[PDB]
């Protein structure tokens, strides 16, 4: 089946340069206008650049004109997006699409998507997150507060593993200062309050941080 | 050209006939397209000029109208078919998209568990206080969450985070933060987290005091 893989993606700083790559398989780029698009955090799709057959048209949405280049090489079958001057509105989720139907035709849909690279532009420095415990007061709470840490993504699990039951790790908030924060919750019985212990175990790999954190009432 | 999609959240069970519209700010004859996206997967495109069948895909879909009304319908929604969808309109060398409708898995009402947490005394020493409420297990998605200190409404110091739909039972969870300096922290008591949804009859409050 036709495939198309995005690559180059990553962290940049705001005002900063990255370039985007997208190769494919079981196809050749030649005979088609080729799309880039992005999903911004809504999660709605939003068309950035196309380039036509030959390099011959090269269009751009309003918000990205002048900032972003878009090119191919129909011979290595490549099709790139040169960003310079980023802003952190620049942060998505960008997919490579080809402009296609069966019988190829002057105005086809985007017939042909690769599965998307993370673009993220910050003005923050990598940093290992500050681990707070959310100490509970039938049914009880409590909890891990995974505060002020960059880059995405961090882990989280309870009791090495051994409590999965009741678990919800919140999906993370970029905060004002340009710092993700997010809690990780379970869900125990009052009367296991005092008895049982409850450890949370915090993982953000990219500064290389591992927390244990026992949570008790205060 | 501005598309707008409606509704933005349909929620529905397996066997239901739905309709999502994407309306066009002017026409567009029938240049439309409508592809189905999956949470961190690729779009898949379903129907092009506003009604065409993408071959391999199920006759369930089916797209209808034209110029600035557009309809994608499901006959018969089956599990496979929770997921985004987007409209398009597409020209030789460009292309807008609408917003995106996400159709849900529609379950019986259930009312969130209330729960409530004081910052810890660690994080006072960094200048600043996350006072956390959670609502646990709850459908439907809308919930609204009130924060208090001192019998006054706050606003615009909190943040929310909602959980994706559980694929056991099919409900979600959510966490409400409400972050204050040390200083507003410790010149009020009570703090306090008030909760509506459908599944409730009476607001739900949970509270604590500062210093116990
Ligand atoms: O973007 C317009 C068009 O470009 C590509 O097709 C080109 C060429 O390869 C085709 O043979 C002729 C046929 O009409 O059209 C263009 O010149 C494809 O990307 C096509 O899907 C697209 O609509």
């Amino acid at each position: 089946e036709v495939q198309l893989v995005e690559s180059g993606g990553g962290l940049v700083k705001a005002g900063g340069s990255l370039r985007l790559s997208c190769g494919v398989s079981n196809f050749r780029i030649s005979a088609h206008t080729m799309n880039w698009v992005r999903r911004v955090p809504g999660g709605g799709l939003e068309w950035v650049a196309s380039i036509s057959t030959s390099s011959t048209y090269r269009d751009y949405a309003d918000a990205v004109k002048g900032r972003f280049t878009v090119s191919r090489d129909d011979l290595e079958d490549f099709v790139y997006l040169q960003m310079h001057k980023m802003r952190v509105e620049d942060t998505a989720i960008y997919y490579c699409a080809r402009k296609g139907s069966d019988r190829l035709s002057d105005n086809d849909p985007f017939d042909a998507w690769g599965p998307g690279t993370v673009v993220t532009v910050s003005p923050a420095s990598t940093k290992g997150p500050s681990v707070f415990p959310l100490a509970p007061s039938g049914t009880a709470a409590l909890g891990c507060l995974v505060k002020d840490y960059f880059p995405e993504p961090v882990t989280v699990s309870w009791n090495s593993g051994a409590l999965t039951s009741g678990v919800h790790t919140f999906p993370a908030v970029l905060q004002s200062s340009g710092l993700y924060s997010l809690s990780s919750v379970v869900t125990v019985p009052s009367s296991s309050l005092g008895t049982q212990t409850y450890i949370c175990n915090v993982n953000h790999k990219p500064s290389n941080t591992k927390v244990d954190k026992k949570v008790e009432p205060k | 050209v501005v598309m707008t999609q409606s509704p933005s959240t349909l929620s529905a069970s397996v066997g239901d006939t739905i309709t999502i519209t994407c309306r066009a700010s002017q026409s567009i004859e029938t240049w439309l397209a409508w592809y189905q996206q999956k949470p961190g997967k690729a779009p898949k495109l379903l129907i092009y000029k506003a009604s065409t069948l993408k071959t391999g895909v199920p006759s369930r879909f089916s797209g209808s109208g034209s110029g600035t009304e557009f309809t994608l319908t499901i006959s018969g929604l089956q599990f496979d078919d929770f997921a985004t969808y987007h409209c398009q309109h597409y020209a030789g060398y460009s292309a807008t998209f609408g917003q995106g409708t996400r159709v849900e898995i529609k379950r019986t009402v259930a009312a969130p568990s209330v729960f409530i947490f004081p910052p810890s005394d660690e994080q006072l020493k960094s200048g600043t206080a996350s006072v956390v409420c959670l609502l646990n297990n709850f459908y439907p998605r809308e919930a609204k969450v009130q924060w208090k200190v001192d019998n006054a409404l706050q606003s615009g110091n909190s943040q929310e985070s909602v959980t994706e739909q559980d694929s056991k039972d099919s409900t979600y969870s959510l966490s409400s933060t409400l972050t204050l300096s040390k200083a507003d922290y410790e010149k009020h008591k009570v703090y306090a987290c008030e909760v509506t949804h459908q599944g409730l009859s009476s607001p739900v409050t949970k509270s604590f005091n500062r210093g116990e």
